[PDB]
């Protein structure tokens, strides 16, 4: 559900 | 240091108003390139990633490097003061405390100036992994506006099926079921009701109606938009600015 | 089974929503003659007759008499998601559970497609009998609407009274007394204004302005309305759909309010 | 006996959708000049100066001194039963309880009438001395519109500033600072926009945005606003209604 | 609970 | 602050 889970961070 | 000026307003007036209700405060990210935003909302469900290009300001001179962290209701207050048509200056010194906007009038010799207190801003930036999606839709943006506030009317979540024939907007509610079936369309003197359905693979997602109306709030920036649609990667919803875009990306509901 | 379609959903759109505020769950009947619809209202003051001649639609096909238990909101947000300028097709099975409504894009290939959830609904209908009114007003419909709003905003009761020399609405409240008086008005170069006052006996009734004024959610159906009046019977506001009609039957105020 | 005859009823309409917001009961004294109406707000910041000049109406007929109290919530809710371009005619009797207000169709034979109640307002007269202003300022009346709510959108109070070159109206809030200049304009073809600018000395006031965006309800009442200032005496916002004006004083902060 | 006289049940028949 | 300061009564 969280858009983070596809897109790494930094 | 930072100087863009718009030769007419009304793009950053739209761009402002297609962002505010999807994310409060944002970072305007200004180097050489232009303007750039990359912001998730308070769900992180959502992320809006939008470039200005330097080619759409008049003069376009950025200096250093800066991130312009803006209150998007502020800034929209700020931004209905100023006409469609006036001539917009946005401006940023070394180390600014605020960010200064100028609104011209055409006609009369009227001027208007703004300074927005600016915002610390900790944003937690992501990656883009610049994509190839297995179906690209490209279609009129009202009538993809049109469909999901009549499915959302009825229903929280649709399913967007991409075929080679066409593509489908399904839901089911309370009420019943809805689908709106769209196909490939070519003409030649009115191409703003065209339908393209690039494909190499059939896709079927899930996506939060609420969410894709909040996206439609782009429609004025664009008689077209495209849908990029792919298992195992979010949802892309870009508009075309004209030398930049606006693109939102939305995880589907599993 | 049932199919019918409209070459302009405005129609059906627009008679949704001059019903759907004085009666929500309604079941519209459905046979050779076309789709009827009779419903009062919860408070049992008001009656809907609607009649949609099998004239009005190209293709008409009722193969046996049906009735579609329909909740008119959730009528109104599907018919909400059809353009003006859409072909609509409504459908039904022999045994529905669900009623089909189509909007077919005139220019473009596009095809909205919706399945309503059917309800159980018992009406109870009555024998509404071919009176000869003694008082028949028509009118600008758009005027009466504006004389009801006008005449709401003061008062919760108008007293309508039909004579010779014209129809007087009036009223009383809290603010002070008003009243609108309209004469006929024997043609126009712009014919849109006319007033016609048919009368063999003069009437005076009073009637609730809350329920003149949902009637007046019709005003876009058609430009005249037309009311018929006669002592101890209803108030009959009728708006004409051409190949079909929506009639509104209004029991007169009898109460110390 | 009292008779005064509208040609069109919607300048009525506006004057009181223009004065109700501010103050909600009001005399109106009738004499033979026309009406006039002077009234304060509730907390006494701004006063409400309306004379509707005789020669306005087609029939003018006011026998005696007279005193209409009226709540203008009564008198919006009756005067939205008449059309913009339909004949008002205003009646009362020499010792009223009540007013006649009559509303006449101009193409269809319709005629409406209307009772309104009096009240009993206590008549609070105020002196406003023949002042010779510094600064007199002409301007579209939808740009002074524009200007208040959208600086009143920003802050609650703005800074009015006439000079020579022109004139500024700044605010300051916690978003920050907004301010917005006009300058002389005069044009040849579009002169609905003109800006004149009649300036002896320089002045600068501090006014409530509220009151001001209140006053622009006005605006329906003609294209030009004038502003009239000075160091000492309150603002005051005009606007002509051809035979007579309406005008609003606010004292400054 | 009982009709009001304000009702058309009491002016069209069943 | 109160508009009788300036407009005697």
């Amino acid at each position: 559900t969280d858009i983070r889970n596809f897109f790494h961070s930094k | 240091m930072l100087e863009a000026r718009l030769e007419q307003a009304s793009l950053l007036k739209r761009v402002v108003d297609a962002i505010k209700d999807l994310v409060q405060d944002c970072n305007f990210d200004c180097n050489d390139s232009g303007i750039a935003l990359q912001a998730m909302d308070n769900s992180h469900v959502a992320l809006v990633s939008m470039l200005l290009k330097a080619e759409g300001f008049s003069p376009y001179r950025c200096d250093r490097n800066i991130a312009l962290g803006i209150n998007l209701v502020s800034l929209t207050k700020v931004l209905r003061a100023a006409q469609n048509e006036d001539i917009l200056t946005l401006k940023a010194d070394d180390s600014p405390d605020a960010v200064n906007l100028m609104f011209e009038s055409a006609e009369t010799d009227r001027i208007s100036e703004y300074d927005i207190k600016l915002m610390d801003i900790d944003q937690e930036h992501l990656a883009i992994p610049e994509t190839e999606y297995a179906a690209t839709v490209e279609m009129p943006s009202a009538e993809f506006q049109r469909i999901c506030r009549d499915l959302n009317a009825l229903s929280e979540s649709v399913v967007i099926e991409a075929t080679k024939e066409g593509v489908k907007f399904s839901c089911q509610g309370d009420i019943g079921s809805g689908s709106v079936t769209i196909r490939q369309h070519t003409s030649v003197d009115k191409p703003e009701q065209n339908v393209s359905i690039a494909l190499s693979e059939p896709v079927a997602l899930t996506f939060s109606l609420k969410y894709l109306v909040n996206f439609c709030k782009a429609t004025s920036l664009s008689s077209k938009v495209t849908l990029c649609l792919s298992q195992e990667v979010p949802l892309l919803v870009e508009y075309g600015l004209g030398s930049g875009h606006l693109r939102f990306y939305l995880a589907p509901k599993i």
